């Protein structure tokens, strides 16, 4: 790469990290959507 | 353009964040939560609009067999901004 | 040489399936309708066999879809509706069957779409 | 191509392992003589059928062409 | 010992509810001239017997065949229900 | 006897005179391939695909189009076929835009699989493509022009079909574009229906976009309960999640559309839904519970009281099995108030004889009859399929259409009578010379819809139709099993209440007040508190929440049409099941085995256990319950004609104003729809339109 | 025919097509049916008593002599009234020759045992027995192969299962492995590939 | 009418002679099984597992159905004897890990939607 | 043409290539990969979801060859080992975050390969 280095994008980390497995920096894995069904919310006043 | 939870939780580029009663946050607790920084709507809005002397314009992505296949956009309407179907690049005819 | 038996066909103990997906399960015998989104006819031929759709639940890790009965996937294929009667029957499966669905012949006439004094007339074409 | 190549069978006598070990041996010597014969012959042209209702487009061809967007998009579903 | 409603099922064509039909063709009518808060469901089977269910106080039901009955018969019988003799 | 012979591939078939080609080639299992042909459209001849070789004839033919002859082979797999085959597919995707990836036909495309079965696999168009503008018809149909390939479909069903003529092509040769030459939305009951005959991603469904792969579903074949039509369906599914509605082909029923309605109000299933059973808390709010609890609270109030002291009211999306229940239910009690929101005159037959209640002469019948009188109805928005129906024998069978209301838009020309109901009187009369037309009739038809009967004047209208089809079947004699008497259904649980014992209307609520109420999935808002005493209890049982859950005391969630095996019976009589497609969401539950449950718990169980003993009651209290696709029935219209001339309830001097005057009042019907993002957005667009 | 389209062999079509009708000539007995497939491939459809003879025939006869057994299985087509059909490939080296011999059975028709014959069919009909619970008579010892011991049912059926009706784990209260009904955290996804517009007009069926 | 090939038995007795053979083996084997496995069961329950798997195919009648569930039995007999199974094979006919399953209406009411 | 990490990449906008067309998601012979897409708050087709489970994965390399826009590849990375099965477990965010790590050498890799593509 001192030759002939990569080409430059504004996305393109500018820190490498390396693993990070058994580290607080570790990936946890979770869903990234929303929720499907939305429930009913009752009335904050009596009926009577 | 990340955002930030009422809890304190990082907002995804998809809108995801647990709500404050939920456990799943569990299992963020010593630990991290992994969201990506570059927001890619935020960066296609950014983009210049191009301005073409042509009723139809071609687009491919940018570089040839590397890009997306070739889709040709019509800019016969004044009142909005051609938009590529694959990319997001805006094209428009020089009104004025 | 022959046992010359008279009794109806029963091979259920010998399948290895386990009992509460033998007597609970409800079958479905039916040739499938055409997907309206296409003109194609060729997959309403055969008939089908499927089972009764169970529960459907979320993966609390990664939000998947997750399922408990093992026939939610399994989807027989036969060539009239005596042999999928048959197959439910001996292997002991209770089933509903619905008979199959014909596209009734129509008149066609593109003379029509031009008529002296009936409404058929088009306005365009 | 086989019937293009030539090479020789090794053949046992007792039936036993090591009239075995001595085949399998040979055999990779008579695959070293395939190989070369192979090296030497190899045609110019292209690689799968040009049949684009079995054999997937290019890549250029699928960004470029109707009928190979298409017939790349069915082929992989 | 309260009666609530009444159901005929009959059948369209089979020869066993003739009568039953019958009955209906001729003296329904009537019938509902009588008791104009009886609900007297008539209702269609298919190949089965024809029947009359009865239906008292707290949901206890009871039910007789009318096979080959004509109409003197089921009109006996519907009698038999209305008045409550055995 | 009339047939001519011909052959396909050597074969031969006999067919009636004016068989096209491609009718014939159907009789012996061949599809020609085609893109402008539509069974149910008239003949187009545009798109050249079904190009086919006669033997012995130097010119191909077009297959849709031309009629067969005596003698003639059709070569259907001939060479000169194939390269006809491949020189329009061609044609067609020179100009094809490159849009698979993010076209959402992409996998149920027929350019795309024509393509693959009759196309070449390579392109030698070496130009620049066309380009069009897309065009904005509304909020439902998505519009994405450079993928059309001017098939004319959506034009002729538009005209046709939907009996609106805002689609068109302007221009000429390359550059002919569909669609309305100016801002204007396509707002019609039938619309969608559009995307379905759209061979191409041109139309495409708005609220679907981009969210599921039709490899990926799941299809579920079920029953659209959104009206009385009871229009058979294709729920899809993903990953347990409904995503679309399809319509499934039934000739007698809906034939091969369903309404705007039916088609995108799913939406409304995910919002407002009710999971969990609720109970009131010391401050008076509803909060979340246990079955146990809430099914005890329910359970100690049905035991305390009993007889007259307990009701239940049905709305309009309950199914068979929960509302014979429900009645075992009250019966065990010794109750009887079982009643229905939707009001029919119970003088004379009342719901005795079945005839009394139905669409005698069925869907199919219009297609025979010569003349029809419409009632106090709008069939134009209470039943879609229905007005289809009358619209295609309108225009193929020359049906005359004479209507008793309001001078609604029913999208074909009709003869306005008036809006009096004294009108029928002068038609019962004689006076009136659509007597006479009525007289000269062979096939004649009335129809009378439930919401001139919930008018307060229902004995009175009824008596009057039922006066003129009796005058009618005095004066023309008995032309053979042709029942001219119709009553048209507007909700679809009514005909399996009517047929199991429910008193029609809430009047016997009105009279004897109840001090335990059972609203089963009842949200039409007739009974408030102010008609129930002090410290009524009320059971709300039910999906969504909606004006008839914050007035409940106990609420226990049930499951919505897509989420159990369910019986309805439409207007015609006919009962037809849904099937599950996917779970009731929480701890929401079968209905029928929420009662069941109630039952057991309260010390009165009921005898059946299982969905299919459930049944065996239906059959039981009902026997046309069972039977899944019939809709013959006996004919006891002297016996009702009979009893309906005791009472003479007079007529009111108020003229007969349907509910659904216009589109906008089409949308929004039940909790379903009223929990639709996409029946706001219709709404919204059709009272202001962009 | 272009460079393609796979080149056709009209002498070996013609010399497969005169040795079945030889075959069937020799063997009328149990002989139903004999096929020649466009890529020379020839199939002989016999009756199951006759799995033993017509075997040993071709296996003994001086113009057959098909002395190598290269393949012993079966195929499930719940549609038809005998479910499964054993096919048999031999191979003859003296003619250098390849045949196919097809029979049939039911769940609860025993099928001949072929062992006397070839060596070679015992684990074959092993298998078989495993994966399809077609029983062979006589044979020397029949036992399940493949599956786990006790496993119950036949894993090859069309009506089994993919994901089968138990798992397995390890359990710490008693310490050893269990067996559970099956539970998928991501149920398997059914896709629907099959697109109407049939493909090959040359395999229509007739309408019926 | 109706005529099959049969699989070890001409009638019905027969394949209850057989049944009682294979009942007789299995008796005598489960001392054998409890002793050499190591078990942690009596051989009274294990007696009684036998009997309990034998009236669970007590409902057919047909001969060729029961000695094929005869063979599979001995099969079964075979594999236990030679120790080819292991003691997790053994413990499985007695699913001491899954969670009893309330066969009540209201429980399976309560628990979620399965009949 | 090393096959290892999976990535997705971007143009150079920063606009990412994925279009949810779920061709790598039909072709996946493990059904390792999870796909779940709505339009954009600008109209545009892109996914809410998008998982590959690591350990279904054959590591086979047919979703890059079946996107029709390079959205996802196989990187050249193979040292990422984990203490845990649910790491392993990769979603969008993940596979985002592995792109613009890598699309250095991703984009000299497939600069170097695409002609025989
Ligand atoms: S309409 Fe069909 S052929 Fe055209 S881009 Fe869409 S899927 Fe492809
Ligand atoms: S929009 Fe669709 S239906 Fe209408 S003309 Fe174009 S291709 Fe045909
Ligand atoms: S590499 Fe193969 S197995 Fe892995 S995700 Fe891609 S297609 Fe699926
Ligand atoms: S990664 Fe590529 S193939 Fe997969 S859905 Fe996105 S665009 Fe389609
Ligand atoms: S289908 Fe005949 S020309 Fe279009
Ligand atoms: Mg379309
Ligand atoms: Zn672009």
């Amino acid at each position: 790469p001192t030759t002939k280095p990569p080409t430059a994008r504004k996305y393109i980390w500018t820190n490498h990290k390396f693993n990070v497995s058994g580290t607080p920096q570790q990936y946890v894995p979770y869903s990234t959507t929303r929720k499907k069904i939305q429930e009913w919310v009752p009335p904050s006043t009596p009926y009577k | 353009g990340v955002r930030t939870s009422p809890t304190g939780e990082k907002v995804t580029h998809t809108g995801q964040a647990y709500d404050d009663g939920d456990y799943r946050r569990v299992r963020f607790s010593d630990r991290q939560k992994e969201v990506n920084e570059n927001f890619a709507i935020d960066l296609i809005a950014e983009q210049p609009v191009s301005e073409v002397g042509s009723r139809v314009i071609s687009c491919d992505g940018g570089g040839g067999a590397l890009g997306h296949p070739r889709v040709y956009i019509n800019l016969d309407k004044e009142t909005k901004t051609g938009t590529c179907g694959y990319c997001g690049l805006q094209f428009r005819q020089p009104h004025h | 040489q022959l046992i010359a038996v008279d009794e109806k066909l029963d091979i259920t103990t010998l399948t290895g399936v386990p009992e509460e997906h033998i007597k609970t399960r409800k079958v479905r015998i039916f040739v499938p309708a055409r997907n309206n989104m296409q003109s194609g006819v060729n997959n309403t031929k055969k008939w089908k066999m499927e089972f009764d759709t169970r529960e459907r639940w979320e993966n609390p890790l990664m939000g998947w879809s997750s399922t408990a009965d093992p026939l939610s996937n399994l989807v027989l294929t036969f060539s009239t509706k005596e042999d999928a009667v048959a197959f439910a029957e001996k292997n002991g499966w209770s089933f509903d069957v619905e008979e199959r669905k014909v596209p009734k012949p129509k008149s066609k006439s593109y003379g029509a779409n031009f008529s002296w004094n009936k409404r058929t007339r088009v306005s365009t074409k | 191509v086989y019937d293009q190549v030539e090479f020789d069978v090794p053949i046992g006598s007792r039936g036993d392992c090591y009239d075995r070990y001595l085949c399998r041996v040979e055999e990779m010597r008579q695959s070293l003589r395939i190989i070369s014969q192979c090296l030497n012959k190899m045609p110019p042209g292209e690689i799968k059928v040009d049949d684009a209702k079995v054999s997937p487009p290019k890549r250029a061809e699928m960004k470029t062409s109707m009928e190979s967007l298409i017939h790349h998009f069915k082929l992989y579903t | 010992l309260g009666l609530r409603e009444i159901r005929i099922h009959l059948c369209q064509r089979s020869p066993g509810s003739q009568g039953v039909r019958d009955f209906i063709e001729k003296r329904y009518v009537e019938l509902k001239k009588a008791n104009p808060d009886l609900p007297i469901l008539i209702r269609e089977c298919s190949d089965v017997q024809p029947k009359l269910w009865a239906r008292y106080a707290f949901g206890q039901e009871k039910n007789v065949s009318l096979n080959n009955f004509s109409a003197d018969q089921v009109t006996r019988t519907l009698e038999n229900v209305l008045s409550g003799k055995a | 006897s009339n047939l001519i012979e011909v052959f396909v591939d050597g074969q031969s078939v006999m067919v009636e005179p004016g068989t096209t080609v491609l009718q014939a080639c159907e009789k012996v299992g061949m599809q020609i391939p085609r893109f402008c042909y539509h069974e149910r459209l008239s003949v187009a001849g545009n798109c050249r695909m079904c190009l086919v070789e006669i033997e012995k004839a130097p010119k191909v033919v077009a297959a849709c189009a031309m009629p067969v002859m005596k003698g003639w082979n059709i070569l259907t797999n001939s060479e000169k076929s194939k390269k006809a085959r491949e020189g329009v597919m061609e044609f067609l995707l020179a100009n094809h835009p490159l849009d698979c990836p993010i076209c959402d036909q992409g996998g149920e495309c027929d350019l795309q699989d024509q393509s693959m079965m009759f196309g070449s696999d390579r392109s030698r168009f070496l130009e620049g493509k066309r380009a069009v503008e897309d065009k904005n018809i509304g909020p439902l149909v998505k519009t994405i022009m450079t993928r059309c390939i001017q098939c004319t479909r959506c034009i002729r069903f538009a005209s046709e079909i939907a009996g609106v003529d805002d689609l068109g092509t302007t221009g000429r040769g390359n550059d002919m574009q569909v669609g309305t030459y100016i801002e204007k939305m396509f707002m019609s009951e039938l619309s969608g229906n559009i995307i379905d005959i759209c061979p191409v991603g041109a139309l495409t469904s708005k609220p679907y976009a981009f969210t599921a792969r039709p490899w990926e579903t799941r299809k579920t074949e079920s029953i659209d309960v959104m009206d009385a039509v009871g229009s058979n369906i294709v729920v899809s599914t993903r990953t347990g999640e409904v995503m679309r509605i399809l319509p499934r082909m039934h000739e007698d029923i809906n034939e091969e559309w369903i309404s705007d309605k039916t088609r995108f109000a799913y939406d409304g299933l995910k919002r407002q839904r009710l999971t969990q059973p609720m109970i009131r808390n010391e401050k008076g709010l509803l909060t979340y519970t246990t079955w146990e609890d809430a099914l005890s609270r329910v359970a100690g109030m049905l035991q305390s009281f009993q007889g007259n002291d307990v009701a239940a009211i049905a709305g309009g999306l309950v199914d068979a099995e929960a509302l014979v229940a429900l009645k075992d239910l009250l019966n065990r009690v010794d109750s009887d108030s079982l009643c229905t929101e939707e009001v029919f005159p119970t003088a004379g037959a009342g719901t005795d004889l079945r005839s009394n209640y139905l669409l005698n002469t069925t869907i199919a019948g219009v297609e025979e009859a010569d003349v029809i009188l419409l009632v106090g109805t709008n069939p134009r928005f209470e039943a879609p399929l229905f007005n289809a129906r009358i619209r295609k024998s309108w225009l193929h069978n020359d049906l005359k259409v004479a209507l008793i209301g309001s001078p609604v838009d029913l999208t074909y020309r009709y003869d306005h009578l008036g809006d009096s109901p004294k009108i029928l009187q002068d038609i019962a009369s004689g006076n009136h010379p659509f007597s006479q037309i009525l007289k000269e009739a062979k096939k004649p038809m009335v129809v009378l819809g439930s919401s001139a009967l919930q008018r307060s004047d229902g004995t009175a209208i009824l008596a009057a139709v039922s006066n003129i089809a009796q005058n009618i079947r005095l004066s023309s004699g008995v032309t053979g099993d042709w029942k001219v008497m119709n009553i048209l259904h507007r909700i679809a649980s009514q005909v399996a209440a009517l047929d199991l014992g429910y008193k029609p209307g809430v009047e016997a609520i009105r009279k004897n007040p109840p001090k335990v109420l059972f609203l089963l999935g009842a949200d039409g808002g007739c009974i408030t508190r102010q008609d129930l005493p002090k410290d009524c209890f009320i059971i709300y049982q039910g999906h969504h929440g909606d004006v008839g859950a914050p007035m409940a005391d106990v609420i226990l969630p049930g499951a919505a049409y897509t989420e159990k095996s369910a019986t309805y019976v439409n207007t015609e009589g006919r009962a037809q099941q849904t099937k599950v497609a996917v779970t009731p969401p929480g701890l929401a539950r079968e209905d029928w085995k929420i009662i069941r449950a109630l039952s057991e718990i309260a010390g009165m169980t009921l005898p059946y256990d299982t969905l299919d003993q459930v049944r065996s009651r239906l059959e039981e209290v009902s026997p046309n319950l069972v039977r899944y696709d019939d809709v013959e029935g006996a004919n006891y219209f002297q016996q009702a004609n009979e009893l309906s001339k005791l009472v003479n309830q007079q007529l009111l001097a108020d003229p007969l104003v349907p509910p659904q005057l216009t589109i906008k009042d089409f949308y929004m019907t039940d909790s379903i729809s009223r929990a639709s993002q996409t029946m706001a957005k219709c709404v919204k667009a059709v009272t202001e339109g962009i | 025919t272009r460079p393609t389209i796979r080149p056709r062999n009209d002498v070996v079509h013609k010399q497969l097509s005169a040795f079945g009708q030889y075959v069937a000539e020799i063997l009328p007995k149990y002989v139903q049916q004999v096929q020649v497939s466009c890529f020379n491939e020839l199939e002989i459809f016999i009756h199951p008593d006759g799995v033993i003879p017509v075997l040993t025939f071709l296996r003994d006869h001086t113009n057959a002599q098909f002395k190598s057994l290269a393949d012993l299985t079966a195929v499930d087509v719940p549609t038809r009234q005998n479910r499964f059909e054993i096919v048999y490939n031999l191979l003859s080296l003296r003619f250098n020759s390849r045949i196919r011999v097809k029979t049939y059975t039911d769940e609860l028709t025993p099928i001949e045992s072929s062992v006397t014959v070839y060596k070679a069919a015992n684990w074959y009909e092993r298998e078989i027995w495993d994966m399809f619970g077609v029983f062979f008579a006589n044979h020397p010892d029949l036992r399940r192969i493949l599956t786990d011991y006790g496993f119950e049912g036949h894993p090859f059926r069309k009506d089994f299962p993919l994901s089968g009706y138990v798992e397995l784990r390890y359990d710490d209260e008693v310490k050893r492995v269990v067996a559970e009904p099956v539970e998928l955290a991501q149920e398997f996804r059914k896709f629907d590939l099959n697109s109407p517009w049939e493909a090959f007009p040359a395999y229509r069926q007739p309408p019926e | 009418g109706t005529s099959v090939k049969p699989i070890f038995s001409r009638d019905m007795n027969e394949a209850k002679r057989r049944v009682r053979e294979l009942y007789r083996a299995w008796y005598r084997e489960v001392p054998n099984t409890v002793h050499l496995f190591q078990l942690d069961i009596s051989v009274k329950q294990g007696r009684d597992k036998v009997r309990e798997m034998f009236m669970k195919n007590a409902h057919v009648t047909d001969p060729r159905v029961v000695d094929l569930l005869v063979i599979k039995g001995k099969m079964e007999l075979e594999e236990t004897i030679n120790v080819w199974k292991q003691r997790t094979h053994i413990m499985r006919f007695f699913h001491e890990t899954e969670a009893p399953r309330p066969t009540d209406f209201l429980s399976k009411f309560y628990v979620g939607h399965d009949p | 043409r090393f096959r290892g990490e999976h990535a997705l990449r971007r143009y150079p906008s920063g606009e990412e290539r994925c279009i949810a067309c779920k061709l790598c998601e039909a072709v996946c012979p493990a059904q390792a990969i999870t796909i779940e897409a709505e339009p954009r708050a600008d109209g545009s087709r892109r996914t809410t979801r998008y998982d590959i489970d690591m350990t279904k994965c054959i590591y086979c390399g047919f979703c890059q060859e079946a996107c029709p826009v390079d959205a996802i590849v196989e990187g050249p990375n193979f040292e990422f080992s984990t203490e845990t099965h649910e790491e392993l477990l990769y979603n969008k965010e993940k596979l985002l975050n592995n792109g613009d790590k890598w699309e250095a050498e991703i984009a000299a890799n497939i600069q170097a390969d695409y002609l025989y593509r």
